[PDB]
């Protein structure tokens, strides 16, 4: 599948439901689809073809969401560039990714590198609304690692396997706070999961989301929020009651101590807490651990169990599967794998390796160590380094 | 040491039906659906083979 296909299902089912809330501005599903079709028509009008890469340099906004969908409708892949990146990283990312055009706004226009086409998203041009369509094997985006950053090429099928995963349990009544950089794949949860579910994306006000702003967002109707591990740990230790009223708080990426989860559960008995694990190379997260309301975490916070549709393997140095309680190398397979690294065939062959458990398939080498519990959960055991 | 990261190990290059290439430790049985196309050889040799021979990361099914 593709996220545009999943979203089209929601546009058909409830065209007048709210899709995006950005300050005063509100977009319904139909309005989001129509706006994205117009910008898609501008891209097709310039000659953008399937597989082309379009960079994006925008502040978070309804226009950002419109732009990403529009690039997808045109058959292209987006290369998200954070407007806060220094100019050399912007220039490197654009050149490395092979992006030939860059959507920007009046405010970010000066950030487009010289020699790359600047497309100002608010400009109106004489092109008809058109869509070439997204296809599952086609490239959906190129997101860069925190290392020389590497460009991870992710196809539509993997983004949809993530965004449309039933385990998210996001409903049309949900409102998800959007504040993570759209250059980070946590934005897949903040943007695409609610939109494929019929819920709404709530664009956070400019600036970092702290505990006070989280409480204000919850009071205005936000039901689910993701925080980076660092931010979650800080709020969990300083003001764990600030999560009160959320249906679910999500975190992951860096180390989250069990104590931080325990503090939030103590202050907020009813909030679901989802701990997530996974590299960019396997599309946001590959395993997760959900602490149901009222339940206590205990001494170790698992990285959890593979998402539906995914598989994990813990192998020793001879590539043999180890028993529970034995530390080994963690490999990720099933849904969600990237195609590989742009311009780096060797590195791709070095980390997206043959999977002995599924004929012809690949598994991603995390470089992390883990162990199974007897009941099939995974505990992080450090870096293979 | 991780067997895929041992710079002094012996390695193969494997290819699947999609033309995707994989490094593989030569001591390990080749998984079903994969074919060895190079090696046993050093890790750098195998990676150089991949760089020279895997010119299009797109899966073959996509292109055809
Ligand atoms: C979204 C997070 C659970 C993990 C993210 N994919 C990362 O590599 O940092
Ligand atoms: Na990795």
């Amino acid at each position: 599948s593709t996220v545009p296909e999943l979203l089209a299902r929601q546009v058909t089912r409830a065209p007048d439901a709210v899709a995006v809330v950005d300050r005063d501005r509100v977009l319904t599903y139909r309005e989001l689809d129509e706006l994205a079709g117009r910008l898609s028509g501008r891209l097709i009008g310039r000659g953008v073809r399937r597989g082309d890469r379009v960079a994006v340099l925008l502040d978070r906004s309804a226009d950002l969401v419109v732009t990403l969908l529009a690039i997808w409708k045109a058959g292209a892949a987006y290369v998200p560039v954070d407007a806060g990146y220094p100019a050399p990283r912007v220039a490197f990312m654009v050149a490395d990714s092979g992006a030939s055009r860059m959507v920007c706004s009046a405010a970010t226009r000066d950030g487009v590198p010289e020699g790359i086409e600047a497309i100002v998203v608010t400009d109106e041009e004489a092109f008809e609304a058109s869509a070439a369509g997204a296809r599952p094997g086609d490239l959906a985006y190129v997101m860069y690692t925190s290392g020389i950053p590497k460009g991870v090429a992710v196809p539509h099928r993997s983004v949809a396997e993530l965004a449309g995963n039933p385990g998210w349990a996001v409903e049309p009544g949900d409102a998800v706070l959007m504040h993570a950089p759209y250059a980070f794949d946590a934005s897949l949860f903040e943007i695409w999961v609610p939109l494929v579910s019929g819920g709404r994306v709530v664009i956070a006000e400019p600036g970092p989301v702290d505990a006070r702003r989280l409480r204000e967002a919850i009071s205005s109707g936000v039901t689910r929020a993701y925080l980076t591990a660092g931010s979650f740990r800080a709020v969990a230790e300083e003001s764990p009651e600030s999560f009160a009223g959320l249906r679910e708080v999500l975190t992951g990426g860096d180390v989250v101590p069990a104590h931080a989860v325990a503090r939030v559960r103590s202050a907020c008995p009813r909030v679901r807490i989802r701990h997530m694990y996974g590299p960019t190379e396997t599309t946001m997260c590959a395993t997760w651990h959900l602490l149901e309301p009222g339940d206590e975490i205990g001494p170790v916070l698992p990285i959890g169990r593979p998402l539906p549709g995914r598989r994990a393997q813990v192998l020793d140095a001879s590539l043999r599967a180890v028993a529970p309680g034995v530390i080994g190398d963690l490999y990720l397979s099933g849904a969600g794998l990237a195609d590989g690294y742009l311009r780096r065939a060797g590195l791709t062959a070095e980390r997206f390796v043959a999977d002995p458990s599924a004929p012809g398939a690949r598994m991603y080498r995390t470089g992390d160590l883990a162990q199974w519990t007897a009941d099939g959960a995974l505990l992080f055991a450090g870096r293979a380094d | 040491t991780n067997p895929f990261d041992n710079e002094d190990g012996s390695f193969l290059v494997l290819v699947n039906g999609e033309g995707q290439h994989s490094l593989w430790p030569a001591f390990a049985e080749v998984p079903d659906g994969w074919t060895g196309v190079h090696g046993p050889a050093s890790r750098q040799d195998c990676l150089g083979y991949v760089e020279q021979n895997w010119t299009d990361l797109r899966p073959k099914s996509l292109i055809s």
